[PDB]
RNA sequence: UAACUAUAGGCAUACGACCAC
DNA sequence: GTGGTCGTATGCCTATAGTTA
């Protein structure tokens, strides 16, 4: 039996919680069950010696019980499992005084029992059960390394590549080893068939599939729809949820009844079409290499499918919330790749060979000029309809014969009024006024006006580090209806070249006096 | 044996490992279990310590690395206040320094009974098929700061015949020996101490601390200056005014009068030439008001320059550097963004121990998920420095590239 | 009603950095 | 001293999906 020593929390005594009001109808049935448990040797009779009581709900005791190390934190993914020929499932002293529980008319003494074995609904009950099971299975695992045994709560999953005659015999040998310690297991006729239902997954020896997922609905029903789509995202490759998530930007209300937008129902209707045709997943093979492919489906959305054989997917998924507002189609792709790289270590235990929709010419240009370091060991180029493309690149050296544009923007948070202007070496100048704006937005407006009026070859000088940092990157997002106009202008131009404030630099001083005239 | 207790008042998640690394760790842990170094424990122990697999050059085989970073912060009163290691200021000045690993020495001395539960670690499994094998240390573990503190009483006794012979510093599992002897003499004298280790029973890497001279930041020597050349210069030097109070840009700004094109050539006057030449002298001469403080923690920040170039700064307070320089590249075969950073961090850490004797806080220009996956591949040292991940400004990147 | 895992939102604190008075 | 804007990290809360007690 080998009992595991269990203690309590440092400065807490046992539960002194009293019993609940009478029922009488349930008490008569409880005596019959407790007498059988006492006869078997699960519980024993006690007297006034024990001061601890439990109403069986061990809610108060578990808060006083010591912390046990995780039984199973991350659940096994069906994609990480191996393909098998035949699979079989099997369905199965000092601390004893704290598990004491009391059961007629006006505060009667009450019947006193205490648990001798592991009580269900406790904290350390599944922890000790698995730890004891691992020690029992150890000799069987060493004697039979060809077979694979997985343990989950009370159920045991056994699978092998052996023939049906040889597999059926080894399960009986496993049963006899468990019955030595006193563990009840179902016989051949009582054993469940290969369609196993585990964690929502319908398991099979060669493939795996999930259970079939089946007017202006309310806000929480949208969250119910998102949860089902997120659950289906592991097997269904083309899943778009972002528009339903934008509707979830609402607050508090339980019955708001949020209406749908045209773009929200558009991706909702096409997701219904994906869920129509039944799909299945493939198990992992240690001999073949893992291959992952990346696709850009839209704004801030990425989808991936991991496969060892073409058209035979192991696991799919999605990536949306990579970084903040500033995205960069190259960086956000790499952030999505890093998510799968870590995911493959957990599931399969090795890094997959990637097939990205980006050229090696663009990959090298971005990561050499960027400050942040990264490494992708194995990746290849595959041409896809929505190819990742870098729009523009700024000049390293100033352009000859080009018109110089000294630009600056100033704003005040009172009344929210700002001015943006530019002064050229030739003599051209323009000053405009804006409403509901900040210093960051006015400086952003200043560059847009500088690219609106100028020619093809332009030299722009700005005093802000914020304005310089955005254009030097490639923001692909709904952020700044302003920046999207700036990017579009920079593509039209051939060559564009892009100082401390309040220092007295010629050119910058003349602009600052114009924009901060009324501010 | 010696009783060990935690700090009054005061469990880390295990990072997933590869299929090859897990099988390698199981082989080592089974060998250590039979020897009597570690033993299996049940689920009643809530304390956990991260474990990683690294590779060696001399041994060529896999080595077990346990990250005691979280535990060392809770046990700081034992190995610094109760049993602190003395540090001399004469180790930083030598001709040749040789580093040797003596981590196998701690596997003999037993650990405190009541303190064994805090050194427990878990080996992760592929797709969580097996519950995970649990172990705890019965002896002094590698990576724990209390191990050299307890062994110190025996370490001083065995180094006494060596110290009396030649009129040395111990940190973690590594031993640092400094000498002013010749190249051929240094290799022989180290072997004399190495042969002495075998008497007790326990078991191109060479450093030059005199060659760590701080390279000064040099300004571009240009024959003909343009507006764009001045504007880039003023912007860099104005930012550097808080580091060096001697730098001024006032006369360089008076060269630009009114709106001008970037290509326009501006001749330097008597005011501009005499200011710029003076600023170069301040960059060559060490800055005043910089001193080491034992009470404050050390900080190290690394910047990426590109084309296989990396620059670093060692400081306790912002804009007040104690040690600066640049690590280019381990030139030749195959080097990446992670490898060049991993080789840099280990080099900066080793330099920090010789001069001061403390591991600095590393500021890295890399993502958390990217670093934690690939750092184990090129890691060799047993000491794990505390690191953080931050943003790199454009101004600090363009300044330290001018450093020679 | 609670716990484990994953995803979608919001709020608050702290640090590094930037801007205005 | 106050507010806004980027990045990192922590916390806990409102919800969902799979599951269990």
């Amino acid at each position: 039996i080998e009992t595991v020593p269990v203690k309590l929390k440092p400065g807490m005594d046992g539960p002194k919680v009293k019993q609940w009001p009478l029922t009488e109808e349930k008490i008569k049935a409880l005596v019959e069950i407790c007498t059988e448990m006492e006869k078997e040797g699960k519980i024993s009779k006690i007297g006034p010696e024990n001061p601890y009581n439990t109403p069986v709900d061990f809610r108060e005791l578990n808060k006083k019980t010591q912390d046990f190390w995780e039984v199973q934190l991350g659940i096994p993914h069906p994609a990480g499992l191996k393909k098998k020929k035949s699979v079989t499932v099997l369905d199965v002293e000092d601390f004893r005084k704290y598990t004491a529980f009391t059961i007629i008319n006006n505060e009667t003494p009450g019947i006193r029992y205490q648990y001798n074995v592991l009580p269900q609904g406790w904290k350390g009950s599944p922890a000790i059960f698995q730890s004891s099971m691992t020690k029992i299975l150890e000799p069987f695992r060493k004697q039979n390394p060809d077979i694979v045994i997985y343990q989950y709560m009370d159920d045991l999953y056994v699978g092998s590549d052996l023939e049906i005659g040889q597999h059926r015999t080894k399960i009986e040998e496993l049963r006899q080893h468990l019955l030595r310690w006193g563990l009840t297991t179902p016989d051949k006729k009582h054993q469940k068939e290969p369609p196993f239902l585990w964690m929502g997954y319908e398991l099979h020896p060669d493939k795996w599939t999930v259970q079939p997922i089946v007017d202006s609905w309310t806000v929480n029903d949208i969250q119910k729809l998102v949860g089902k789509l997120n659950w289906a995202s592991q097997i269904y490759p083309g899943i778009k949820v972002r528009q339903l998530c934008k509707l979830l930007r609402g607050t508090k209300a339980l019955t708001e009844v949020i209406p749908l937008t045209e773009e929200a129902e558009l991706e909702l209707a096409e997701n219904r079409e994906i869920l129509k045709e039944p799909v299945h997943g493939v198990y992992y093979d240690p001999s073949k290499d893992l291959i992952a492919e990346i696709q850009k489906q839209g704004q801030g959305q990425w989808t991936y499918q991991i496969y060892q054989e073409p058209f035979k997917n192991l696991k799919t998924g999605k990536y949306a919330r990579m970084r903040g507002a500033h995205t960069n189609d190259v960086k956000q792709l790499t952030e999505a790749v890093q998510k799968i790289t870590t995911e493959s270590i957990v599931i399969w235990g090795k890094t997959p060979k990637f097939k990205l929709p980006i050229q090696k010419e663009t990959w090298e240009t971005w990561w050499t000029e960027y400050w942040q370091a990264t490494w992708v060991p194995e990746w290849e180029f595959v041409n896809t309809p929505p190819l990742v493309k870098l729009w523009y690149q700024l000049e390293k050296e100033p352009i000859v014969g080009a018109e110089t544009f000294y630009v600056d923007g100033a704003a005040s948070r009172e009344t929210k009024l700002g001015k943006a202007g530019y002064v050229t070496n030739k003599g051209r100048q323009k000053v405009v006024t804006l409403t509901d704006t900040t210093n960051q937005k006015t400086e952003l407006q200043a560059i847009h006006l500088a690219l609106q009026d100028s020619g093809l070859e332009v030299n722009i000088v700005t005093a802000s580090q914020y304005a310089l940092g955005i254009i030097q990157a490639q923001p692909d997002q709904s952020e700044s209806e302003l920046v999207n106009q700036i990017i579009e202008q920079l593509i039209k131009k051939e060559k564009v070249y892009l100082v401390p404030a309040h220092k007295g630099i010629g050119g910058n001083e003349q602009v600052d006096k114009l924009v901060s005239a009324g501010i | 044996t010696v009783p060990v207790k935690l700090k009054p008042g005061m469990k880390v998640k295990q990072w997933p490992l590869t299929e090859e690394k897990i099988k390698a760790l199981v082989e080592i842990c089974t060998e250590m279990e039979k020897e009597g170094k570690i033993s299996k424990i049940g689920p009643e122990n809530p304390y956990n310590t991260p474990v990683f697999a690294i590779k060696k050059k001399d041994g060529t085989k896999w080595r077990k690395l346990v990250d005691f970073r979280e535990l060392n912060k809770k046990t700081q009163d034992f190995w610094e206040v109760q049993l602190g290691i003395p540090h001399p200021a004469g180790l930083k000045k030598k001709k040749s320094v040789t580093v040797l690993d003596v981590g196998d020495a701690y596997f003999s001395v037993p650990l405190d009974e009541d303190f064994r539960k805090y050194t427990a670690f878990t080996i992760p499994s592929i797709n969580n098929e097996t519950p995970g094998i649990r172990y705890q240390y019965n002896v002094l573990p590698q990576g724990w700061k209390g191990s050299p503190a307890i062994f110190q009483s025996s370490m001083t006794k065995i180094l006494e015949p060596f110290r009396k012979q030649n009129p040395i510093y111990q940190y973690m599992d590594d031993l640092y020996v400094g000498s002013d002897l010749e190249i051929g003499q240094h290799r022989t004298k180290i072997e004399e101490l190495r042969q002495h280790l075998l008497r007790w029973g326990l078991t191109g890497y060479e450093l030059h601390p005199d060659k760590w001279t701080v390279q000064p930041i040099v300004l571009p020597e240009k024959d003909s200056w343009t507006v764009n050349d001045i504007q880039k210069l003023v912007g860099k030097l104005n930012w550097a005014s808080q580091i060096y109070p001697g730098i001024k840009v006032r006369q360089l700004c008076k060269l630009l009068r009114g709106t001008k094109a970037l290509t326009e050539v501006i001749p330097l006057t008597e005011e501009a030439e005499l200011e710029l030449a003076e600023n170069r002298e301040i960059l060559k001469e060490p800055v005043h008001g910089v001193y080491y403080d034992p009470s404050k923690d050390l900080i190290a920040e690394i910047q990426k320059q590109g084309q296989g170039q990396w620059t670093y700064q060692i400081y306790q307070e912002p804009f007040k550097n104690l040690k600066t320089g640049k690590y280019a590249r381990m030139r030749g075969a195959h080097t990446n963004d992670v490898k060049q950073l991993t080789e840099a961090v280990q080099k900066i850490t080793t330099e920090s121990i010789v001069i001061w004797g403390k591991t600095p806080k590393f500021k890295l220009p890399i993502q958390k998920e990217t670093w934690e996956t690939w750092w184990t591949e090129y890691w060799q040292a047993t000491w794990v420095p505390e690191w953080e991940f931050v943003n790199t400004p454009p101004l600090v990147k363009l300044w330290y590239q001018l450093e020679k």
